[PDB]
């Protein structure tokens, strides 16, 4: 899983 | 002063708490000082970059530690922490206060603010 800010 | 209110005040007042070491009841470890000034040089390392980036490197490492902590919807929470509270101060919660940020990411939860 991969966390990116939009 | 419990680890539940603490929790429910900024990270910059908890932060501020931490270090005026009137802390005759203050229910967080003492930091160690190698860690509190690699976190320090890191955000010092933001600056100047858009606030998009920044949310984004801090939040590599943030939400890392929201998915140790055993929580679903650790995006959401790392955004809604990112855009509520000083990045500085978050970052020392992550690598040296866990178990307050543990304790705040569960207010949020509880708001159904990972939903």
């Amino acid at each position: 899983d991969e966390f990116i800010y939009p | 002063h419990t680890l539940s209110t603490l929790a429910a005040l900024p990270a910059a007042e908890i932060v501020r708490l931490a270090n005026s070491q009137s802390s005759s009841g203050l229910p967080l470890p003492k930091a160690d000082p190698a860690t509190v000034k690699a976190t320090d040089d890191f955000i010092d390392s933001l600056q100047g970059k858009a606030a998009h980036d920044q949310k984004q490197k801090l939040g590599d490492q943030l939400f890392k530690k929201i998915r140790t902590f055993g929580v679903k919807g650790a995006p959401k929470l790392t955004i809604h922490l990112l855009d509520s509270e000083d990045l500085r101060a978050l970052a020392h919660l992550m690598n040296s206060y866990e178990d307050v940020l543990k304790e705040k990411v569960q207010h949020k939860v509880a708001a159904g603010l990972n939903k």
